[PDB]
């Protein structure tokens, strides 16, 4: 999913929800 | 900072709104890398009051550019503050000026 | 169709990282020869102590802040990048590094260890402004020569630095007239070193003037 | 008043000095301009601007192949380029780069 | 036309320029040389301009 | 002087070359409007061989009258029938900008190309 | 320098031939009719040729980009096209500079 | 750490019998102008051997003196004696001479015979004589020394001659770019060498590799 050429390190994640149904672990 | 400038760098680097100004006159009480906190001079408080000044700042945020927004403070514990004094710098800054 | 041979004839230590070499005596055009090839060699092929990795407890990537501490982790690492540390007997050694209460924690920190030197205790790493904080560290040092990028060379939380071995900043030379019984047309030669001061002068000319020979073998062919 | 400031720092009031060639160890033969200057860096890196193709995607009403980096894209071939090469009399190249 | 495309400019001209000018009274000034690798030698040894 | 005084003479725009060429020969035009280029051309230090402006000059004139037909029709017709003997034509050149001789040309698919594709279709 | 010589030309001389009719004028041809200080001299070109659907080599010339005479096959419209369109823009964008 | 890279391609090409180009590969980033500059300068200023120092003319008492029966001048007559390569054995100091008669090239094959002494060339031209009436009389000095000497840092009829007493009459030297799997940033040395005869290249580069090297004795270890 990482765009080819392109390297980096993970400093920040959002998950975005609605009003809706269910939620996941990491959520 | 540039060796050789005009005299102009101040004026842009505080009107821009990047770095963090003092609203009232105090004593630095508690700093670290994320945070300030002032007491308020006693000729300077609305009856009723506590009298003190948070500040938080920016960290790693990325601008319109893909670019780096990042905000250190400049101060240390126990010093004294005037109306209008920077307490931290932001990107392209040096103790209040700009630096490119 | 013979040549005189020169002689290392004085050393003078102004302060623990300057330093001044004369070479006695030389005959006519050798001077610049030999001080133009031990300046190129000197400046590049030293070798020299670096650190490498390090850990910090609650710490995850680079580009965070930690509670307590006035700092950056980044600026941290830059900190440590200016570490001079002198070892013997080893080519990889770890360090521990632990501190509590208000104030900085500087190089004379570090716990005690048999066979490794610290030759700038006063050199300054981060502060602490809480007096409920403290912090503790590991820190990686090895052995090497030249200039290594971290990103040439390649568990979540140990970070890499860049290394620069070379333990030599500045080299000068100068030639002058000589002395000699009857003689007016000898030189002597001399040379002033800039170091972090973990290196000593007399070992560096030696390792310049062994490389040096150990290269001029090839062009005795066949 | 630069002169002056020059003199203060005991500094020639020409601005120019004697170098020496760091591969020979030889004079330059004329004195040289060094000094301080303020550098800047652009953003034009050359990181963004490297591309290079073989084969890929194609487009659906003109099977021709697309264009733009960011979709693998390739480049375009226009009328001043097919001049030239009437001009140069290279037919074989010329109908290889229309067809194939 | 007729003229050339290729042609050196700017750092080449000036190099060729330098060396191509004459001075008075320069070091080495009145000498006898048996061909151009003897000033090629001396001009390298420091012992003429 | 300039740009629109070059672009204003290869469209034969009038103030004259149409008849330079009606009574003094298309001799004399070439040598006209080669000077009168090379006069613009050559304030600035600028240097063009004399072959290419008469090439150009020579694609400009290629239509005839005795309504209008190429020459090279004209030509051929005109040597079959004195080959067998017979009459021939007499016909008096013409002359045409850059935009108006490359619209009319035998080709519909380059003419389509080069612009008004409406009316050319 | 560079053409062929359309009709009789001969040495400043009565009855003395300097260059045969028909000829290409190269360096040495030029030098010596300007030792002799030749008046005037006439030409082929390109405008005044007879053949239908393109034109012939000699009225052309000299090719300019090689030196010897033009080959069969060139597209020489779309070179004069580019060498008269060329120096007009390089014209343009070098003002600035003044 | 102490290891350093050695070369292991090393190419001869032979043009003449005077003239050679030596390549060297692969080497460290920086080491071959750091090896080529010390070698050249060595080369060129430092090596020893013989060469003529002063002539004498008996019927030439000034520099500008105008001798009849012989084509050149003095100064061109000095100028092809600057050529002229001999070896002395067992000695420092020879004086020659030389005596000539006749219509024709005089060459140095014209010098008397002396053993202890060789040289070079034969065929080596000195002057040329135009009728049977001239002949010619002159003496040589050889002597031994380092490098290059002129004339005009030493200033009976005695004309002083610029003494070429290194046997080197070119050197050069270029650096190239060179990689040894994927390690592409070392360095490639090329050397042209032209001697006058007396040695060949290829020795001449050995003394001076084995001149570097002995001085710096005290130090290696």
């Amino acid at each position: 999913r990482v765009p080819n050429g392109v390297s980096g390190t993970v400093i920040d994640v959002q998950v975005f929800t609605r009003d809706g149904v269910e939620k996941d672990k990491r959520a | 900072k540039p060796l050789v400038g005009t005299g102009m760098e101040r004026a842009v680097a505080v009107d821009s709104g990047v770095t963090a100004v003092a609203k009232r006159g105090g004593v630095v009480q508690y700093v670290d890398a994320s945070r300030i906190v002032i007491k308020v001079n006693e000729d300077e408080m609305y009856p009723g009051e506590a009298g003190i000044d948070i500040y938080n700042l920016t960290k790693y945020t990325r601008s319109n550019q893909n670019t780096c927004i990042n905000q250190m403070p400049c101060v240390s514990l126990g010093e004294p503050v005037e109306r209008g004094d920077v307490l931290a710098d932001g990107p392209s800054t040096d103790l209040g000026e700009l630096a490119l | 169709t013979e040549f005189l041979k020169p002689r290392l004839v004085d050393i003078e230590q102004v302060s623990s990282t300057h330093a001044k070499v004369t070479l006695e005596p030389l005959e006519r055009g050798f001077g610049h020869t030999l001080g133009n090839a031990l300046r190129r060699i000197l400046l590049s092929s030293m070798p020299g102590c670096a650190v490498t990795e390090v850990e910090i407890d609650g710490v995850l990537h680079e580009y965070s802040t930690k509670e307590g501490v006035q700092e950056d982790i980044l600026e941290i690492l830059l900190n440590l990048k200016g570490l001079a540390v002198r070892v013997q007997g080893k080519d990889e050694v770890i360090l521990t590094l632990n501190k509590s209460g208000i104030g900085p924690v500087t190089a004379a920190d570090i716990t005690h260890d048999g066979d490794v030197e610290i030759v700038k205790p006063q050199h300054v790493i981060c502060h602490l402004t809480d007096e409920n904080a403290s912090i503790s560290m590991r820190i990686k040092v090895q052995r090497g020569r030249g200039y290594v990028p971290a990103s040439t060379r390649i568990p979540i939380g140990r970070l890499l630095v860049d290394a620069c071995y070379s333990p030599v900043e500045r080299i000068a030379y100068n030639v002058e007239a000589a002395r000699v019984e009857q003689r007016t047309d000898l030189d002597k030669l001399v040379i002033e070193m800039e170091t972090n001061g973990t290196i000593d002068p007399e070992e560096a000319i030696r390792r310049a003037a062994t490389i040096l020979a150990e290269q001029l073998e090839a062009f005795v062919d066949l | 008043e630069i002169k002056e400031l020059l003199k203060l720092g005991d500094l020639p009031t020409s601005g120019q000095i004697r170098l020496y060639d760091g591969r020979t160890g030889e004079q330059f033969e004329r004195p040289v301009t060094v000094g301080y200057m303020y550098m800047l860096k652009l953003n034009h890196l050359v990181d963004d601007k490297m591309h290079a193709r073989s084969t890929g995607s194609y487009s659906l009403v003109t099977q021709q192949p697309l264009g733009g980096k960011a979709q693998f894209g390739g480049q375009r071939f226009g009328e001043m380029e097919v001049w030239a090469l009437e001009a140069y009399g290279a037919a074989y190249t010329l109908q290889e780069m229309l067809t194939v | 036309n007729g003229e050339p495309i290729i042609v050196p400019s700017q750092d080449v001209v000036l190099g060729l320029y330098y060396m191509t000018r004459d001075c008075v009274n320069a070091k080495g000034e009145g000498m006898v040389l048996t061909g151009p690798k003897e000033a090629e030698r001396l001009y390298r040894s420091g012992l003429a301009s | 002087g300039g740009l629109p005084r070059v672009a204003d003479l290869f469209e034969a725009r009038r103030p004259a070359p149409h008849d330079i060429l009606r009574l003094r020969g298309v001799h004399a035009v070439t040598r006209y409007i080669v000077n009168e280029v090379q006069d613009v051309y050559r304030l600035q230090g600028v240097k063009i061989n004399d072959k290419h402006i008469e090439v150009i000059v020579r694609q400009m004139l290629r239509k005839a009258t005795i309504e209008q037909v190429e020459y090279s029709r004209v030509k051929i017709a005109n040597r079959e029938l004195e080959a067998n003997g017979k009459v021939g034509a007499t016909y008096s050149r013409d002359l045409l900008g850059i935009t108006k001789a490359s619209l009319a040309t035998e080709s519909f698919i380059s003419a389509a190309s080069f612009q008004e594709t409406t009316r050319v279709l | 320098l560079g053409r062929v010589t359309a009709e009789d030309v001969l040495k400043p001389g009565t009855a003395d031939i300097l260059v045969p009719r028909n000829t290409l004028l190269h360096e040495q041809w030029c030098d010596l009719l300007e030792e002799n200080s030749v008046d005037a001299v006439k030409v082929r070109s390109v405008v005044s040729c007879d053949t239908d659907f393109g034109v012939c080599a000699h009225c052309y010339g000299r090719d300019l980009a090689r030196g010897h005479i033009i080959n069969k096959g060139e597209a020489i419209g779309v070179i004069a096209a580019q060498s008269i369109g060329e120096p007009g823009t390089q014209l343009t964008m070098r003002t600035f500079h003044i």
